[PDB]
């Protein structure tokens, strides 16, 4: 579809909401500038004409030899720290006759990524509340879509958006992410280095949301030493540093992870202890967290609405914390029905007795 | 990183 | 994918030379 006009160069498609049934409305929109990009993504920034409001359009190749489940998983999400789909269309492209999916996102300005790298040129720490704030927002977001089932098999700082004034996080691309049905195998070379659980190394097949689990530790990791905790070109080589701090994997544990590994010999490396990992002055409440994410074993890692009842997240849930900049906290009590699925008596830990109102 | 074969 | 054999056996050879 598409055409030009003037107002600024004015593009105006039909495009379907994001939410309810499908009825295309014309949307217009200018000030059309590229602004980010990953691996597949080619993000624009632009504003609707209508509102006055900045979006993301993220124009992604519908490459038919793969999966693309990335659409039909957005449309589903609702919640307040996943980046919300306002709009999806097609359109022509500039790779002759091919097929490109645009989806009219929220824009965020900045990542977690970004805001770390500052503090990392500054040779500062981020200050604690950030981190519990940030790593708080993302399991609630993580308890969301492993509630439907959805695993999003790329968690890492770029795929975290802020609004720094807010504090507001917001995950982003899901176009990894998948429905993990139990009995059926995933591709396994999913997830990005650093941030890739020990049974994607190993090669596993029938993984389960825990993979996400394991990245959110190496974020939290990451945010409190000022750089990636497992790094490595390769998987023997990330697998290295996952057993210079964990040991040596049990027997047991390499079952847990892939079995096919099980009958060989690997040398017994001793554990490093969280307290030296981490800095001399890291408040022991993150490095209990980060012991409890960071688990061999999948099934004992802390699902994610565990997470956010952990005394780690206590200080925000005082009536009385601020943010640094003078604002409140955004809103961090307001969990549905849908995402206290996994365990509903943890709303007697997680809605302060203050936030029932 | 990339999904799975269709 | 990669061959188990060969991916252990790499590891093994890395994880005897941090061995400490
Ligand atoms: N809603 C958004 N607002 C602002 N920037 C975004 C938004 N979504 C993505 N970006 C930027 O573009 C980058 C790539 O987007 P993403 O959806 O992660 O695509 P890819 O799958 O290629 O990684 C992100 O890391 C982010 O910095
Ligand atoms: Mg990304
Ligand atoms: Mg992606
Ligand atoms: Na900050």
């Amino acid at each position: 579809q598409m055409k030009v006009s003037r107002d600024s160069k004015v593009t105006t498609v039909v495009a379907t909401p994001g939410q309810g049934p499908d009825r295309p409305q014309e949307v217009s929109y200018t000030d059309t500038k590229v602004i980010g990009n990953g691996s597949f993504g080619v993000v624009y920034q632009a504003k609707l004409c209508d509102s006055g409001e900045l979006v993301a359009i993220k124009k992604v190749l519908q490459d038919k030899r793969f999966k693309n489940r990335e659409l039909q998983i957005m449309r589903k999400l609702d919640h307040c720290n996943i980046v919300r789909l306002r709009y999806f269309f097609y359109s022509s492209g500039e790779k002759k006759d091919e097929v490109y999916l645009n989806l009219v996102l929220d824009y965020v300005p900045e990542t977690v990524y970004r805001v770390a790298r500052h503090y990392s040129r500054a040779k500062q720490t981020l200050p604690v509340i950030y981190v519990k704030l940030y790593m708080y927002q993302l399991f609630r977001s993580l308890a969301y879509i492993h509630s439907f089932g959805i695993c999003h098999r790329d968690i890492k700082p770029q795929n975290l958006l802020l609004d720094p004034d807010t504090a507001v996080l917001k995950l982003c691309d899901f176009g990894s992410a998948k429905q993990l049905v139990r009995g059926e195998p995933n591709v396994s070379y999913i997830c990005s280095r650093y941030y890739r659980a020990p049974e994607l190394i190993f090669g596993a097949t029938d993984y389960t949301s825990s993979i996400d689990v394991w990245s959110a530790g190496c974020v939290l990791a990451e945010l409190l030493l000022g750089q990636p905790i497992f790094p490595g070109d390769s998987g023997v080589d990330q697998l290295v540093e996952i057993i210079k701090v964990l040991g040596t994997p049990t027997r047991e544990q390499i079952r847990e992870m892939n079995p096919n590994y099980t009958e060989f010999k690997f040398p017994q490396i001793k554990a490093h202890p969280w307290t030296k990992v981490f800095r001399p002055r890291t408040p022991p409440e993150a490095i209990a967290l980060c012991s409890r994410l960071l688990e061999y074993t999948p099934t004992a890692r802390l699902t994610p609405l565990e997470a956010c009842a952990h005394s780690f997240f206590d200080e925000l849930r005082d009536p009385n914390v601020k943010l640094p900049n003078g604002r409140d906290t955004p809103a961090l009590f307001n969990f549905t029905t849908q995402e206290l699925s996994s365990n509903p008596p943890l709303a007697t830990i997680l809605i302060p007795p203050h936030a029932r109102h | 990183t990339a999904p799975s074969l269709s | 994918l990669v061959e188990p054999q060969k991916f252990a056996e790499e590891l093994i050879h890395r994880l005897e030379a941090v061995q400490r």
